[PDB]
């Protein structure tokens, strides 16, 4: 099954600008590539097929172009409206999409401030415990945040929620919730959340011990 | 020199003017007695594209054989649209005739003759006629009844401009003889199909299948669902609509059994028209022993698309889009204007 | 001019069969072969499998095949889908989608349906239980954890909407026991822990249950 890698997730970008966004297939897909826009609240609409071909409608100011498994679309003229989701779809061997850009704007870089909160005692009563990381007022989108109990990492038991980019300070924010029964809980002492983030010039650790 | 172009184009016959046989009535009056001797001009050293998949002479066929049934079908109901059409239905006398297309006047018509021309590219030995040969209108679903064989090997016609295929069809180079009979519960029918030659035929279409599939396992299936026109053969038979189970016929235990293979089928009385205007209903079969010999010279498949690949490919009998039928015998023309 | 108008969409319960359909309009019905794909939280689009309008020819995503069924009403231009034995993982925005075809081959997509929200949780409306987030012992952060609430949506302010400036309510997820969860945090001067007090107001209306959570540092 071909697989589509979308670069970046998240583009950086300002009105007015040109930028380009990647497509690598995992293997020849001829020149089987689409292009679709996906603004929050509608389907999602065509721009380019055939790695390079206009849709009927799209404005001139996208264009698309490949390069043996590479596959690129160009947005010239970034108007506001165009600060959304882009994904890609092969369709020469089944039906397989990119997992998608999403095109932001621009700023200068804001590290993360990070806080890291223990399961209150009243969840704690009721049987399963939250601990829950925050990621504040950050820039670029892009945020690894690792779980580590005794510095043992976590995996598959966390979940995060991140704001839109923020109106006024086009910042993130961003919360990471690591899920444990009572019991696994009160097994281990030292919980910490790892935050990597270009604004920090080494990886942030916050970390709690219970009681 | 000379440039691909798409004009209209007549036909002609050798239709019978006493007959009452609906094929040979249409004929009469749509098409010219066929030419005498048709001559056949060899191209010395010319090489020509040829492109079955984007063939106007297909779309052509089609208007021909949807008036042929629009004047002589006679469905008791028919439910096109979104209203009722109730009319007489008498038995017709039905059984196709060969159709030649012909070009006028500042056009020809380029004929492949490679072998083992797939359908789709350059060929290296071109002639030039004036008609087509004869060709049946057949319609039927699943297999191809009638037509032409291929004349050295096995070939496997598909567009591929993409690996999601529609419809691949399969050109056989031998006939394999399909006896379907309602002897004198009326609609219970069957088929009847020698084992042994037809095995072994499917046996090198699955060979060539493997060589254009990347020498993988190949796997038929029944058909995975739709209407009954593609998930049993279909065909036509003395005016009658037949509709048979062909399960027993793509057996991959018996494939890599001998003896009759006797394929159970129905006469339906209502049916999806193929022209994709609704459905329509017959009369009852006539009484007595009905009986039609047909010669199978092709197969339509389907290829699964979304399954788990690395040694596997899964095919499955289809058809319905009755284009393909024509396409499977016009492969191997195409219309140029002369200057 | 072309609609692909979709339906039956919502909460579907744990292991249920739901029937999604997709009334067409505005171009030749026959002439388009119809997909079904989803997008599940966080994940990108997924094909299912796709029909053939004409004569209904269906084919499937090899791992749905079993639980899936495509088929169609070809007199009322409606297609419909099946997706058997629901499960967690369902959880998805289902669009049917048009699909450029050629005489042979099957190509790109070019127009997307109005789409159908489906949510694969058994669970009755049930109020949120709300924890406090409480300030580590500059800047400080506190917040309240919002658990365990369905259906969707819920609302939080803080000291009834008196404090707004740094508030972060976050998108609420689905969490796998089929009940919604999110959290609302604020960062407030440290210098003010100790006089100002921190409210956080939850509102859930389909229960009609309104919680108010004192939010304060913790200490013995
Ligand atoms: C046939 O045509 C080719 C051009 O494709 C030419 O090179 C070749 O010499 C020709 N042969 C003869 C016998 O005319
Ligand atoms: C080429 O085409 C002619 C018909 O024009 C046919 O008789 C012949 O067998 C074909 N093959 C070769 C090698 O000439
Ligand atoms: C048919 O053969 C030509 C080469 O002349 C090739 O380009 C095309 O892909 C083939 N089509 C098939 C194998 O379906
Ligand atoms: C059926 O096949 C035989 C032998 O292959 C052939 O002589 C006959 O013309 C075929 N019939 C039709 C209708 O094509
Ligand atoms: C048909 O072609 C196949 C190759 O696909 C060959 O093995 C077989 O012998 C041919 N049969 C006849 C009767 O020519
Ligand atoms: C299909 O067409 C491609 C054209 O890019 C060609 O390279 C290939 O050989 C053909 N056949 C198969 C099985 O892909
Ligand atoms: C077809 O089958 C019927 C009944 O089984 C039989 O009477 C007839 O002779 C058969 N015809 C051929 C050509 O095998
Ligand atoms: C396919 O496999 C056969 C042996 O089973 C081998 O002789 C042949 O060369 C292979 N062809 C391709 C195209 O891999
Ligand atoms: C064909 O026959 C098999 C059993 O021989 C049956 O399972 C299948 O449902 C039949 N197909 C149709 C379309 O009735
Ligand atoms: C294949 O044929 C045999 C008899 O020749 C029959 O018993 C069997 O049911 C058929 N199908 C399969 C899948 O083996
Ligand atoms: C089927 O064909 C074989 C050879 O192709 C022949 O020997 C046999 O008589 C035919 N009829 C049967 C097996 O009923
Ligand atoms: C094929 O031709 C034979 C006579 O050559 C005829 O009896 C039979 O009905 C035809 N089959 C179909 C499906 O038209």
């Amino acid at each position: 099954e071909i697989v589509l890698t979308q670069s970046p997730a998240t583009l950086s970008a300002s009105p007015g600008e040109r930028v380009t966004l990647t497509c690598r297939a995992s293997r020849s897909v001829r020149n089987n590539v689409a292009w679709y826009q996906h603004k929050g609240g509608q389907s999602p609409r065509l721009l380019i097929y055939d790695a390079s071909t206009r849709a009927a409608g799209v404005p001139a100011r996208f264009s698309g172009s490949a390069s043996g498994t590479e596959f690129t679309l160009a947005i010239s003229n970034l108007e506001s409206e165009d600060f959304t989701v882009y994904f890609c779809l092969q369709y020469n061997n089944w039906w397989t999409f990119g997992q998608g850009t999403r095109v932001d704007i621009k700023r200068t870089v804001a590290a993360p401030s990070v806080f890291i909160f223990p399961p209150s005692d009243e969840q704690l009563k009721s049987g399963t415990a939250s601990v829950v990381c925050l990621l504040n007022n950050f820039y670029p989108r892009e945020a690894k945040v690792q779980w580590k109990v005794d510095n043992a990492l976590q995996s598959g038991n966390s979940q995060e929620s991140v704001t839109e980019q923020d109106s006024k300070d086009s910042t993130y924010s961003l919360s990471s919730t690591l899920t444990l029964s009572k019991a696994d809980y009160e097994k281990h002492k030292v919980y910490a959340c790892e935050v990597t983030h270009q604004g920090l010039s080494s990886p942030v650790t916050k970390s709690f011990n219970r009681g | 020199v000379w440039k691909d172009a798409d004009t209209t184009l007549f036909c002609a016959s050798d239709a019978k003017a006493h007959e009452t046989e609906v094929h040979n009535v249409w004929a009469t009056h749509a098409c010219v007695p066929t030419d005498p001797n048709p001559q056949e001009i060899h191209l010395e050293n010319v090489t020509e594209n040829f492109n079955m998949w984007k063939n106007n002479m297909v779309e052509q066929m089609q208007e021909d054989v949807i008036s042929l049934w629009d004047q002589s079908l006679q469905p008791c109901v028919k439910l096109t649209g979104g209203s009722v059409i109730k009319q007489a239905c008498p038995k017709i006398s039905f059984d196709p005739i060969p159709i030649h297309y012909c070009t006028p006047a500042g056009y020809v018509i380029l004929k492949c003759n490679d072998k083992n021309f797939n359908g789709t590219g350059p060929c290296k030995n071109v002639s030039s006629v004036q008609c087509t040969h004869g060709i049946k209108p057949v319609v039927s679903t699943q297999l191809l009844l009638n037509g032409s064989l291929a004349e050295e090997e096995i070939i496997i016609r598909s567009e591929n401009l993409t690996n999601n295929a529609k419809t691949i069809i399969v050109h056989l180079n031998k006939s394999v003889e399909i006896n379907c009979t309602r002897p004198s519960d009326i609609r219970k029918a069957y088929c009847e199909i020698n084992g042994t030659k037809w095995n072994k035929v499917l046996k090198q279409v699955t060979e060539k299948l493997k060589e254009h599939f990347n020498n993988k396992t190949i796997i038929f299936q029944p058909p995975s669902g739709g209407d009954l026109e593609i998930t049993m053969h279909h065909f036509n038979c003395r005016g009658e609509f037949f509709y048979c189970n062909t399960t027993q016929l793509f057996n991959n235990t018996c494939i890599g059994c001998n003896g009759t293979i006797t394929l159970p089928c129905k006469i339906k009385q209502i049916i999806n028209m193929w022209q994709g205007t609704g459905q329509a209903m017959y009369a009852p079969p006539i009484d007595g022993k009905i009986n039609c010999v047909s010669n199978i010279t092709g197969i339509l498949l389907t290829r699964d698309g979304g399954a788990n690949n690395t040694s596997n490919e899964t095919f499955r009998p289809g058809g319905g889009n009755i284009k393909d039928n024509w396409r499977s015998e016009l492969y191997k023309y195409k219309v140029v204007q002369i200057e | 001019q072309v609609r692909l108008a979709q339906y039956g969409g919502g909460v579907k319960r744990l292991g249920a069969t739901m029937t999604l359909s997709c009334v067409a309009s505005g171009y030749t019905f026959n002439d388009y072969y119809i997909h079904w794909v989803r997008q599940a939280p966080g994940q990108g689009f997924e094909l299912l499998g796709y029909i053939d309008p004409a004569n209904g020819r269906p084919d499937y995503a090899g791992a749905l095949r079993e639980r899936l069924s495509f088929y169609r009403d070809k007199s009322m231009e409606t297609l419909y889908m099946d997706l058997r034995s629901l499960r967690y993982d369902d959880t998805a925005m289902y669009y049917c989608v048009r699909n450029v075809g050629t005489a042979g081959s099957l190509l790109h997509y070019d127009h997307w349906g109005s789409g159908s929200p489906v949510i694969v949780s058994s669970a009755s409306t049930k109020g949120p239980s709300v924890f406090p987030l409480a300030p580590s012992s500059g800047t400080a952060a506190l917040g309240c954890l919002v658990k365990d609430y369905f259906p969707e949506p819920v609302t939080v302010s803080w000291n009834s909407g008196a404090l707004t400036s740094g508030v972060h309510t976050f998108p609420a997820v689905l969490q796998s026991s089929g009940l919604y969860s999110l959290s609302s945090v604020v960062t407030v001067p440290s210098s003010s822990l100790g006089t100002q007090t921190y409210i956080c107001n939850v509102n859930h209306k389909p229960s009609n249950t309104k919680v108010d959570k004192r939010v304060e540092p913790k200490s013995c």
